[PDB]
């Protein structure tokens, strides 16, 4: 578990612009004693570690989308700065198997193995360090050597986490900070329909993206080929 | 924990799917207003349905918010000699949508697909720098009207904005990282543990080669990367040209 970890973080974005360290502190006054606060008084955001990431999505879930002198908050988790994306995994590789086996490069915060929706796992897995160095060796080594998990030469293939944001997503408001969002809105949301002048270049957008998409499943399939010939002149594992 | 409010948020639809949650492992002498009473701290429920028989069942709370409240505090506590297995229930009416125009928004996104049915939440997916990645997500009311939007935007080109472009739209494929994958059946691949190969080893040398096709792969999906590249500026060099051209 582990008290104000990394995953505790929140983000508090759009504060007032008279915002101090204290009255900071004052939002989340029942959420426990507050952890590292740090506030951006320029830009006008903040973070603050609360002691358990149980009181953590709590706060996030009562202070977000709330009033504040005006300016409507912000809350969501602060992007983990030491997460590593883990691929090539064995369909047999689990969450605690993964935590034990990158626990040697340093405090494991969490390490989930991605499944469908199912229950099976993607081959892909999710591990977040402490401190970004640990991260950082977890890295190096799995690159520059060969880091098994299993009796299988299966290799793990560790690449920095693009984290993306799924939750809250690009709200009206932002978008109105280009000017072009509202050129673009003069056209309502619509079906091409034959003999607009839109419409030929519609479908070759389409057709673009079809022929995308049969060259990019005719080099996963190439890959899924190559791979089950690798466990197949593995049974011939003498020299 | 205690607090109070029904916490609803500026717009806010309620009893959506998003407030569905998953209860499972429940004792098999439960009925649907002890659920209810263990709910009760987190405001007013809609649907209840229950499983009696295998020890599961279903609790749709009033908003998001609502929801992960009672599931921080109520997964993994014991009720009876058993834990209980509180999650977020799968949403059954969501789409992926991708290749989505330049400028976006979760409003944007909303209110075009809201011409195929009642749409319970649309989101734009950004990344680190607030930018968006291109893909959106779109849950509908019921799957009815995801397959209605399914259906027309596979045989027609559906464009959000002025851009000529059609978006993409998918059946969502719904990843979890948050239950993960703790623990699964036996299929010997655990005989030997995690590891560092060393180097001259057949385990070393077997890697590398499954390493080679990996880079591999990532050289091809560079490649075409670029045969679209150079393909779409032909396309956008076009209609800037037909863009001029006006009888
Ligand atoms: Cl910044
Ligand atoms: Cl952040
Ligand atoms: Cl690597
Ligand atoms: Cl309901
Ligand atoms: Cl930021």
């Amino acid at each position: 578990e582990k008290t104000y970890t990394q995953r505790c973080r929140l983000f508090v974005g759009n504060l007032p612009a008279d915002i101090t360290e204290d009255e900071f502190k004052r939002l989340f006054a029942k959420y426990g004693e507050p952890g590292e606060v740090f506030i951006n008084k320029g830009k006008g955001f903040g973070f603050i570690k609360l002691e358990s990431r149980a009181l953590a999505e709590i706060a996030k879930a009562e202070l977000d989308d709330t009033p504040m002198r005006g300016r409507q908050l912000r809350v969501r988790f602060a992007t983990h700065a030491a997460a590593l994306s883990v691929r090539n995994l064995s369909p047999y590789v689990s969450n605690e198997l993964l935590e034990e086996a990158f626990s040697q490069f340093g405090p494991i915060e969490r390490a989930v193995v991605i499944v469908d929706d199912r229950g099976r796992s993607t081959g892909k897995g999710i591990v977040e360090f402490a401190s970004k160095p640990a991260a950082r060796k977890a890295f190096e080594r799995c690159s520059e050597g060969v880091f098994l998990l299993t009796t299988t030469p299966r290799p793990v293939i560790v690449e920095p986490l693009e984290q993306l944001d799924d939750e809250d997503g690009l709200p009206e408001k932002l978008a109105q900070k280009n000017p072009m969002y509202q050129k673009e809105r003069e056209t309502p949301p619509r079906f091409a329909q034959h003999g607009t002048f839109e419409y030929e270049y519609s479908q070759r957008w389409k057709s673009l993206d079809e022929m995308e998409k049969q060259q990019r499943e005719q080099v996963e399939k190439n890959m899924k080929d190559a791979k089950d010939k690798l466990e197949s002149e593995m049974e011939d594992a003498y020299h | 924990t205690i607090d109070l409010k029904n916490f609803r948020k500026p717009g806010e639809k309620t009893f959506t799917q998003r407030s569905r949650l998953f209860v499972g492992n429940l004792p098999p002498d439960i009925t649907e207003e002890e659920m209810r009473k263990l709910f009760e701290k987190y405001g007013k429920a809609g649907e209840v349905f229950i499983h009696k028989d295998k020890g599961f069942g279903f609790i749709r709370l009033e908003t998001r918010t609502l929801a992960e409240i009672a599931k921080v505090e109520l997964d993994n506590m014991p009720l009876r000699g058993k834990q209980l297995r509180v999650r977020f229930a799968c949403h059954s009416a969501s789409l992926t949508v991708r290749n989505l125009p330049q400028y976006v928004s979760n409003e944007l996104l909303e209110e075009a697909f809201s011409v195929f049915g009642q749409v319970e939440r649309a989101v734009v997916i950004v990344d680190d720098r607030g930018r968006p990645s291109g893909k959106g997500i779109v849950e509908f009311s019921g799957k009815p009207a995801a397959r209605k939007a399914l259906d027309r935007c596979s045989e027609g080109s559906f464009l959000l904005t002025t851009f000529p472009r059609p978006v993409t739209v998918e059946p969502m494929d719904q990843l979890d990282d948050e239950e993960g994958l703790p623990e699964k059946l036996v299929i010997k691949e655990r005989e030997q543990p995690p590891r560092f190969a060393q180097p001259g080893s057949f385990e070393y040398e077997y890697a590398m080669r499954w390493k080679a096709l990996i880079e591999m792969e990532k050289q091809q999906q560079d490649q075409v990367d670029r045969n679209i590249k150079e393909a779409r500026e032909k396309l956008e060099m076009e209609m800037e040209a037909a863009r001029h051209e006006h009888q």
